């Protein structure tokens, strides 16, 4: 079973550095090539550089040198890219994928990472507030009906809200978060249920902010 | 150093439909070509290796063809799951270098927005804050115009709204509006609507409530 974990967020303070970890796990680790990927969010793609997690013989890019610096640790099977002097210029997800026969004419990207969400910014992290949506008279339509919880004035993105646990998935939207005159973000997480089992079934959300470590679990009911 | 230019870079299409989207390269690359799909927010996912071999996984309806500067990439019936933003990556020269991206946006019947509206939670009203939601779920185009409207009065400049990405299951986008108010300026007023103006409505659809129910 193969699995490259990667972090949610990570937050830094402007001209710090930072480490990306990206744990391998479930096959051989030492016989495969890793290469790094950041994304801006919109825009395209970019290579920052491949590494061999057995050698340490990489492939840097060349505007990614002087500022970017992979590591591999074989003792945890997970590899490495620290980065030094961030500004608010590499604010961005950077992916960690996995080759096939690097080197050879069959080599590609067989695994891929989840990806992290890098923010540098001087600002204080602030949890967030969950409020509850509750279903009311004027939030059904036909047989259906929509509930949901308020994640708001938090910072900074991204934060994760499940619902009853992972329990239930079918009909879920969690909007993207708004950028409040504040400075802070809030989004909504809704979902539409059937109006008949109100009643009898319980819709718990697991709103979940790492940045700040802070975990809520509001209970939303009608009325 | 070699750019890699796709065209189209945003594009709609139908379901079924024989769609194919290029990836030019600066220079020669000897068939060494990439095709990766992204969905929003998710991981990359590898499609086409070599810019003609299928990875194992790979619908049989993606199809990859090309050689020297010039390859494409073709879905032979499109389907809901296929949406996305596909990029194109050369691996043959240091180093390596990724297109501008094609997003494809998957094209439908009109559907006609579900209008809910959520009155403040009792909580946030202890705090001294009032979040009025307007909520608009399952409907397609995107091009949907909210507006806010308290005690019959227009109301503009303190209202924020958000559409989702594209549904994978039904095509459809989904809107959320926010109206943030003091707590003593929500309790000034009764009725507090949200007009839904859309195309496949012929009319606008309202959604109100009153203050005390």
């Amino acid at each position: 079973q193969v699995q490259l974990q990667q972090p949610g967020a990570e937050l830094v303070k402007p001209g710090a550095s930072v480490k990306m970890s990206c744990k391998a796990s479930g096959y051989t680790f030492t016989s495969y090539w890793i290469t790094w990927v950041i994304q801006r969010p919109g825009q395209g793609l970019e290579w920052i550089g491949d590494i061999y997690c057995g050698s340490d013989t990489m492939h840097y890019n060349e505007k990614f040198k002087n500022k970017a610096t992979l590591t591999v640790d074989t003792s945890s099977s997970t590899a490495y890219m620290q980065l030094s002097s961030l500004t608010s210029e590499d604010s961005a997800v950077y992916y960690c994928a996995r080759w096939w026969d690097y080197g050879s004419s069959y080599d590609y990207f067989d695994y891929w990472g989840q990806g992290t969400t890098l923010t540098v910014s001087s600002a204080s992290t602030k949890g967030p507030s969950v409020f509850p949506l509750a279903p009311s008279s004027k939030s059904t339509s036909g047989g259906t009906a929509a509930l949901g919880c308020l994640v708001k004035d938090y910072f900074p993105e991204p934060v994760t809200v499940s619902w009853n646990s992972g329990a239930l998935t079918s009909g879920v939207h969690t909007f993207p978060a708004v950028l409040q005159s504040s400075g802070l973000y809030s989004l909504s997480s809704v979902v539409t249920v059937p109006s008949s089992s109100l009643g009898t079934q319980t819709y718990i959300c697991n709103v979940n902010h790492k940045p700040s470590n802070t975990k809520v679990d509001k209970r939303v009911e009608p009325k | 150093d070699i750019k890699m230019t796709q065209s189209p870079s945003s594009m709609y299409a139908s379901l079924g439909e024989r769609v194919t989207i290029t990836c030019k390269a600066s220079q020669d690359i000897n068939s060494y070509l990439s095709w990766f799909q992204q969905k929003p927010g998710k991981s990359p996912k590898t499609l086409i290796y070599r810019a003609n071999r299928l990875v194992d996984g790979v619908p049989s309806r993606f199809s990859g063809s090309g050689s020297g500067q010039d390859y494409s990439l073709t879905i032979s019936s499109l389907e809901y799951e296929d949406m996305g933003i596909y990029y194109c990556l050369q691996y043959d020269e240091f180093p390596y270098t990724f297109g501008g991206g094609t997003k494809l946006e998957i094209k439908r019947t009109v559907a006609a927005p579900s209008v809910f509206i959520f009155p403040p939670s009792d909580e946030q009203l202890k705090s001294g804050t009032a979040s009025v939601v307007c909520l608009l779920n399952n409907f397609y185009p995107r091009e949907a115009k909210v507006q806010w409207k308290v005690d019959n009065a227009l109301q503009s400049g303190n209202s924020q709204e958000s559409v989702t990405e594209q549904d994978s299951k039904d095509s459809t986008y989904s809107l959320s509006s926010t109206l943030t108010l003091s707590k003593a300026d929500y309790e000034k007023h009764k009725v507090y609507a949200c007009e839904v103006t859309h195309q496949g409505l012929s009319s606008p659809v309202t959604k109100s409530f009153n203050r005390g129910e």
